């Protein structure tokens, strides 16, 4: 249920699944997912006093999404920050029983 | 026109004004000069691939 | 007395705007 998939050999569509839940809408065209993310969270932004609690953490998964040449060492380490307070649910691959232990 | 036996031309002075703006369009595009940058996807691998 | 015509002062006044007019994202701007 966390999970939505299909599969089969050659697509199999089912007459009795019946319509959708989703509701078709338009919105700004984004050449990437990560630039939607980091407009919606930049936007989600700004509207927030300095004195908030969750501005560190809405700056650090910002972060997270950004894409750019030579930044492999601050991205670690900003991940690393993440992981150690908590955010970002390590991928059960090394992080969950080096950092998380 | 013949004018008592020549060939006398017509003076033809020319004042360029259309210019201007092309260089205006020209320089605005050199100021700030674009170039191909490859986005990395949803994968455990991507930004070394396009780094 | 002597006289100026009028298409002498037309044709001085029209030269001296048009050779400043000719003759030319801040830096830009800039000729």
């Amino acid at each position: 249920v966390v999970d939505r998939q299909t599969g089969a050999v050659v697509a199999l569509n089912d007459l009795s699944v019946g319509r959708y839940d989703v509701t078709v809408d338009v919105g700004p065209s984004y050449t990437a997912r990560r630039d939607a993310t980091v407009s919606v969270l930049t936007n989600v932004l700004s509207s927030m006093l300095p004195t908030d609690p969750m501005r560190p953490a809405i700056q650090g998964i910002i972060l997270d999404n950004i894409d750019g040449e030579g930044l492999d060492d601050f991205k670690e380490y900003n991940r690393n920050q993440l992981l150690i307070s908590g955010i970002a649910k390590p991928r059960n691959e090394k992080e969950q029983q080096i950092v998380q232990q | 026109t013949k004018l008592d036996e020549q060939f006398e031309k017509y003076p033809k002075f020319e004042i360029n004004k259309v210019a201007t703006e092309l260089n205006r369009i020209i320089a605005e595009y050199r100021n700030n000069r674009i170039t191909v940058k490859f986005r990395p996807g949803d994968r455990e691998a991507s930004e070394e691939l396009a780094n | 007395p002597a006289v100026m015509n009028q298409a002498l002062a037309a044709l001085l006044q029209q030269t001296s705007a048009d050779i400043q007019e000719v003759t030319g994202m801040n830096r830009a701007d800039m000729a």
